[PDB]
């Protein structure tokens, strides 16, 4: 419901930045970066639900979601 | 079949036939008023109720 009070703390809003390689084709696999983006404590151990990654165009080159790795 | 749809990405009409809901909240109130005037007076008077003798002529 629109009206309804969530308070969550299991869940954080992240930013993802990769590099598209040089002929990169489609179905391989690239790196990325997990950068929490509001009042977050931790990312020790989430997981990334899927996320596209756009260009500077505005078009979704890539897919991501994974495990996050932090250094601990 | 429906196509890749985004799973964070608010809930927009992206294609030909999708649904969008529109508030129609319109309030447009112009006006404009002028005026302008003139006006003028005049009174002029001379009285030489008792003429001196020697001002009778004029």
């Amino acid at each position: 419901p629109t009206g309804t009070n969530m308070q969550l703390k299991n869940v954080a809003a992240v930013m993802v930045t990769a590099s598209y390689p040089p002929f990169a084709r489609q179905g391989q696999t690239i790196d990325v970066v997990v950068s929490s983006m509001g009042n977050a404590k931790s990312l020790r151990g989430g997981t990334l639900l899927m996320t596209p990654l756009k260009g500077v165009d505005s078009q979704v080159y890539a897919l991501a979601q994974g495990n996050i790795l932090v250094g601990g | 079949n429906y196509g890749y749809q985004p799973l964070f990405e608010d809930r927009r009409p992206r294609n030909i036939g999708d649904t969008l809901t529109i508030v129609l909240q319109e309030n447009v109130s112009a006006s404009k008023s002028s005026s302008a005037n003139a006006s003028r007076d005049g009174k002029t008077s001379f009285g030489f109720d008792t003429v001196p003798r020697y001002l009778q002529g004029l």
